[PDB]
């Protein structure tokens, strides 16, 4: 459909920050976990990669329908620490910050589109 | 490299020994 | 077409002897229109994207342009369409 | 990724942690005799530069990396001590006490003063994104 | 002409936002010792002029250029530091902290101003759409 | 110009 | 001529 | 398998 | 001039000096 192309980018890097919002508040509450890797996603890259399948066949009614079914990279440590636990604090607190800051820049971008379709279609 | 980026390799374990090996 | 070359050499001819409308406005509106609305949509999503030197404040007010010129589109197209419904009413 | 602002508060975060860091391990190391070769400690020291990433316009603040001190080492006659030279001394590190509270206080300060700045600057973020709807 | 507020208030929008982040850029290296070049950091400013071209009467804000401060540049007694003078003056940076902060507020308040200035207008601009409908 | 935004993507690309 | 805002010129400034 | 968080993990022991 | 009210003439720069 045209109208999923319109708005296929705005929804995928929603659902990417999403994504990443959630990495990084599991990063932060396992902040104390000894030996746990802070992991993150290069948001360009994966945005590219999901911007850029074959649903089976059905011959008839009873015939069932196809049932349908990111990379994570490691942060680089900053400090090192005796536990093994990379995470730090204030870069993923910053991280946190803008995330959600470019979350809502998304919701707004996508409520602004949607709005004007319909401001088209009404009359 | 810089600390704050994003790399596809874990972090070596953070080993400190009291006592040189 | 080869005749349509032929067509064109003639109406050159036609000058050398002889020696921008409504529906053309309304098509530059609206390509004026789109190109803004195009232009704001690819600035928001290069900020999106990452790529420096885009500002939040251009993406914003980029796209409160496009709003207000969309607006401006959709009640010239309502006159429009009511000034032709009112011709069209008339009894001849 | 971060928008300037952001980096750069955030960069100003870390290296305040991390020179916070180096005064609490020379705060804690101030009466060691020995590290695990053989060694005497020496206090660390961290460099700020400015990450100025445009030419010389702005930037926040980088740490090239934990220098150690070139001072002299204290000396304390213990002749027992297997670590005494042929004189005798051990050697002590240079860890001064009132120039690291000093630094505690000094990067606490910076830090919060960072911390502001975001707060101040995280409310005209939210609204800035009420322009559009 | 409710138009041209659209192009004055961003103009004012993003000179308060270059505003606000040379501020920011001079308190997180108000404790720097050190340059790409080697040079202390040099406290930086903006300079506000009318953007209006020759023959137009009122305009936005624009930023001119962006110059170092004027102020005797803080002098340490560190001569331990591998940096330092002929005498070991450690060269700080000039950064007068309170002035940073009164300036991130005041670049966070005429920011909000103008953002109400775009919003009330917008919302003029599609009630004059509405004129006679 | 000279100066980015606070309000822009990290110069750093 | 416009000039600094904020913090530099509001301060007082030297004479000359 | 994470550890122990905190105090134990973070002082130096001699490993076994 | 009653302050807020319009004059065609615009008021002088001002000037805060340390010492006379």
């Amino acid at each position: 459909d045209r109208l999923d192309a319109a708005l296929r980018f705005q929804q995928e890097a929603l659902n990417l920050r999403a994504q990443r919002q959630e990495i990084l508040a599991a990063n932060i509450a396992n902040a104390d976990t000894p030996g746990y890797q802070a992991r993150d996603i290069d948001f360009a890259s994966e945005l590219k990669k999901v911007m850029v399948g074959v649903a089976l066949t059905l011959t008839s009614s009873h015939h069932i329908p196809a049932q349908a079914v990111v990379d994570l990279l490691y942060r680089v440590p900053d400090q090192p620490s005796l536990d093994g636990n990379t995470v730090d604090m204030d870069r993923e607190r910053t991280q946190f910050a803008d995330n959600s800051l470019k979350y809502q820049m998304g919701l707004t971008v996508l409520g602004s589109q949607l709005k004007g379709m319909m401001n088209v279609l009404q009359g | 490299g810089v600390p704050g980026a994003l790399s596809n390799q874990p972090a070596p374990p953070n080993e400190a020994p009291i006592a040189t090996p | 077409a080869i005749q349509g070359i032929e067509g064109v050499i003639s109406q050159l001819q036609a000058t050398a002897m002889a020696a921008v409308s409504f529906a053309g406005q309304l098509h530059a509106a609206l390509d004026r229109i789109s190109d803004r609305q195009a232009a704001a949509r690819v600035q928001a999503e290069k900020f999106t994207l990452g790529e420096p030197g885009i500002a939040l404040n251009d993406v914003m007010a980029d796209m409160q342009k496009a709003s207000v010129s969309m607006q401006m589109g959709i009640q010239v197209r309502n006159k429009l369409v009511a000034a032709y419904q009112e011709v069209m009413s008339m009894q001849v | 990724a971060l928008l300037n602002i952001f980096d750069i508060a955030g960069s100003a975060l870390a290296a305040q942690s991390k020179r916070l860091n180096v005064a609490a391990s020379n705060l804690a190391n101030a009466d060691s005799v020995t590290g695990p070769d053989g060694q005497p400690y020496r206090a660390k020291q961290v460099v700020f530069q400015v990450d100025a990433a445009p030419g010389q316009a702005t930037g926040g603040v980088k740490v090239a990396s934990v220098i150690e001190s070139q001072a002299p080492e204290k000396l304390v006659y213990e002749p027992g001590n297997p670590l005494a030279d042929a004189n005798g001394y051990v050697k002590m590190p240079n860890v001064d006490v009132v120039g690291e509270m000093v630094n505690t206080m000094s990067a606490s300060r910076s830090y919060q003063a960072n911390i502001e700045v975001l707060n101040t600057v995280k409310s005209m973020m939210l609204k800035t994104l009420t322009l559009g709807q």
